[PDB]
């Protein structure tokens, strides 16, 4: 294995209209997160967090229950939007990545909150579907 | 077609269906040909390519 400088970074648009550009980065695994914190909080532009909540689970692949869907829609996102927080999840659809993403889309639609919860996602490079456009 | 926002609103809050984009584009043409601006704001805020 040879260590090389990165090639995938910058903005990231989707086909859906009305939204800004997301930011991504191709990164080594054997590196330090201090330059990750400097890259996010300085170079892209993000505030300092007041709370970090990482959500794990997801034995129900296609459908999760409506009880937990009520929790993930309201009771997680209203606290991450009142306190000011980063919700760290996996950036792919599988598991509870969809139910978090649908919950953020539901909360961003259901109110004129004039802000969005900074939901950050990590993902391995190997399991992205169409990475050749990056 | 009924010009009732609450039905389409509640049916987009139902997390079972996995709404596909071509149904959203069909209902968007129903909202753009007729004069229903509130469905245009709702359906675009769900996420839809143009």
């Amino acid at each position: 294995t040879t260590e090389k400088p990165t090639d995938a970074y910058g903005d990231l648009d989707f086909t859906y209209s009305g939204r800004k550009h997301s930011n991504f980065l191709r990164l080594s695994d054997r590196t330090d997160p201090a330059t990750v914190y400097s890259l996010v909080t300085r170079s892209w532009g993000f505030r300092a967090p007041n709370l970090v909540v990482s959500v794990l689970g997801g034995s129900g692949g296609p459908v999760l229950q409506t009880w937990l869907q009520d929790l993930l829609r309201r009771g997680l996102v209203r606290a991450a939007q009142s306190t000011g927080a980063w919700i760290v999840t996996g950036g792919l659809h599988t598991g509870i990545g969809r139910h978090v993403g649908v919950a953020v889309r539901d909360h961003q639609t259901a109110s004129t909150g004039s802000s969005k919860v900074v939901a950050m996602g990590v993902a391995p490079w190997g399991v992205v579907r169409n990475r050749d456009m990056l | 077609a009924w010009n009732r926002v609450d039905i389409a609103q509640s049916e987009l809050f139902r997390g079972d269906i996995q709404w596909r984009s071509f149904h959203l584009e069909a209902s968007l043409m129903d909202a753009l040909l007729n004069d229903r601006p509130e469905f245009v704001r709702l359906l675009i805020s769900h996420g839809l390519s143009l």
